[PDB]
Formats: C-alpha cells, structure tokens, sequence
C-alpha cells in the first residue's frame, strides 16, 4: 500500500541515537535512512537521516491515535511516511530519502541438522557423541552418508552418521543448539526459568522483543533478575556495556573471567 | 524493568536534552 521498501529494510525498533548514527554511517552514502523507536522516549519514534557532510539528522515521530505524525503531517503507516519523503516531496531542501539501512538481522548460511537420537561414539576414532536434540553445523558431507560437522552444544567436532540426524530450517537463529540459548521462551518466562530452576549467577541469553538483531543477557543475583542488552555491529561483532566481542561465546567467557555485576561472575548457564 | 550496565561498562552517557531533533523542510 505504499512505495516504499519493506519494513525490514529500513526498520530498526527501539535503539538509541548512538547506534542509529553508527549504523547510518557505516552505510556510508548520504541519503540512507532508518527509522526507530526511541530508546529514551518509547511509543514514539525517529527518523535518522544521513544528510551531507556525514552529518545525521533526527526527526521525531509522535504516534497519535492509529497514526504517526511528523512536522505536523499525519500518516496512516511509517511505510506511508517513507514513501512520503522518498518519492513525493523533500524530507530537507534538496534531498530525500534514498537508501533504506536494515537492521544487522542474524543469518546462518551454513547448513543445520538435528539428532532425532543420542549416541555414543566409538572411542579413538573422528566420531562424537550427541544428545537428542543436539544441534550441528555441517561443514561438509561424505559419500558414506557421513558428514563432518560441529555439534553446537558442546563445540565438538567430527563425525556424525546422517541417518541420526533431521534438517534444520534456515530461519532458525544461529545460536539455536548453545547451551545458554533459548530462541522460544518468552521474557516473562525467562524470569520464572531463573527463579525457580536458575540458581545464583545462573545465566541465558535470548533474543530480544523489541530490537531486531539484539540479543537480551539475563542474569540472576542473591536479590533479582538483571538484564543486559548485546547489540550486533555491521562488522560480525556483538557489543556489549560499550565493549566488542567477535561472538557472544566470547562475551559469557569474559564475565566468567570478570566480574558483570560487583561480587558476581558468571558460573552455569540455567539447564533446558 | 530497565537494561543494566554490566560492572565494566565503558559507555560514556549523553543527555536527552542536549539531543537536538529536526523538522521536515
């Protein structure tokens, strides 16, 4: 209903200006845009604009009954708004928007199976062992019907016989199979897992709700619950507290060499 | 109900109300 790009192409949820600025200009060509919720005042939102001279322009966006507002303008949609000031009139003197920048969303290009079984590997050989329900990267297949791979869980690295194992959809997050990862539970039940399973310093790591590319650290002390945000950057990293990391693996290893909250390390990951 | 800042955390705050916001031409 509008001529503008999909909605995953240009937009970003709640984020701050920050990360809105970076994102825009690791894009880099002026004329790329993005919208977002703001981060500091939610249920309203923000257009961010790269102009030229690298510089990032921000234009509010109030959300007034069913419609979104902007300059005084009214606008049934956000896609109605992007297609407004792409193609219809000029967003500031001379320029409009011209390239949308999407949110850093986690792709696995690799191929995924799953046990359908356990096993016990024969010792002293390429073979290793699984759960039912392991998750495995295939790195390459054999014409025996084996295939090498790594078994996401433990990290292990092999053989495994395909007829133990089922495919595994591409839309899938990729850190589906890590121990600390739950790609299905909700917030609320995150909360619960930590409470009553979880002990203290027990730990998982779920997608966000609001974010598209984030991911939500939940961690539990002697007293609640405490959520830490790690954002991807367009560079195949994850940022989190200010600090970069080439995997959120990496992330969980930091803090169980550093203290996340003062008197707490991380320990063990809730069971699932 | 709000995200928190790890321990280390290096993130420098800027205020909102230094943010400046534009209007459409």
């Amino acid at each position: 209903g509008s001529t503008a790009p999909p909605t995953n192409q240009w937009y970003h949820g709640k984020l701050d200006r920050t990360i809105a600025e970076e994102r825009l200009r690791q894009a880099g060509k002026s004329g790329s845009y993005l919208i977002r919720e703001s981060d500091r005042r939610p249920g309203s939102f923000v257009l961010s604009f790269l102009s030229q001279m690298n510089v990032v322009n921000h234009f509010r966006i109030i959300a007034m009954s069913g419609d979104y507002y902007i300059g005084g303008r009214r606008f049934s949609s956000l896609s109605d708004l992007i297609g407004y000031y792409s193609h219809v009139s000029s967003l500031l003197k001379g320029e409009k928007l011209l390239y949308p920048v999407a949110p850093p969303e986690p792709v696995e290009d690799r191929r995924r199976v799953r046990a359908i079984l356990p096993y016990t590997k024969v010792p002293d050989t390429d073979e290793i062992s699984f759960l039912k329900g392991d998750m495995f990267i295939v790195h390459n297949e054999l014409e025996d019907g084996w295939m090498w791979v790594t078994n996401l869980r433990t990290d292990e690295q092999g053989l495994i016989v395909e007829d133990l194992v089922e495919e595994v959809g591409r839309e899938e997050d990729p850190h589906e199979g890590k121990i600390w990862f739950h790609g299905k539970i909700s917030k609320q039940e995150a909360y619960n897992l930590l409470m009553t399973v979880g002990q203290v310093s027990s730990f998982l790591v779920r997608p966000s709700d609001n974010t598209p590319g984030d991911y939500s650290l939940y961690f539990r002390t002697n007293e609640n619950i405490q959520r830490f945000k790690i954002s991807p950057t367009p560079n195949n990293q994850f940022m989190m507290g200010g600090r970069y990391y080439n995997s959120i693996g990496d992330i969980i290893d930091h803090y169980r060499k550093e203290q996340i909250v003062e008197g707490y390390y991380l320990k063990e990951p809730v069971p699932m | 109900s709000d995200y928190a800042e790890p321990m280390d955390a290096v993130v420098k705050p800027r205020n909102e109300e230094e943010n400046i916001y534009s209007v459409p031409h």
